[PDB]
């Protein structure tokens, strides 16, 4: 949200299946967040 | 897992197909669940 990139372009109903399969390309952005976020927690340095 | 969704719409009595070391779990559950049988002449499962 810092970056204010847009998280989701579609609230409901993306299907598992279909043939050949979307990948909605905003979630590799995401994917890229939760790698690049680090924090410290009960584990020690979080970081990945 | 698409493959094998698309033969049982297609309405198959039995499944001839390999698996591999990183794919049995899903046919065997998914065989296991849907009472389909399948027939492999890949290595034999662990167990029963």
């Amino acid at each position: 949200r810092k970056q204010r990139i847009e998280i989701s372009r579609r609230g409901n109903a993306g299907d598992c299946l279909a043939n050949p399969a979307v990948p909605w390309g905003q979630g590799v952005e995401i994917e890229r967040a939760l790698k690049q976020v680090q924090v410290e927690g009960l584990s020690g340095n979080i970081k990945f | 897992t698409n493959a094998f969704c698309s033969q049982f719409s297609r309405g198959v009595y039995a499944i001839f197909g390999f698996y591999d070391k990183k794919s049995v779990n899903t046919i065997t559950s998914f065989c296991g669940t849907l009472h389909v049988s399948f027939i492999t002449p890949s290595f034999p499962t662990d167990g029963t």
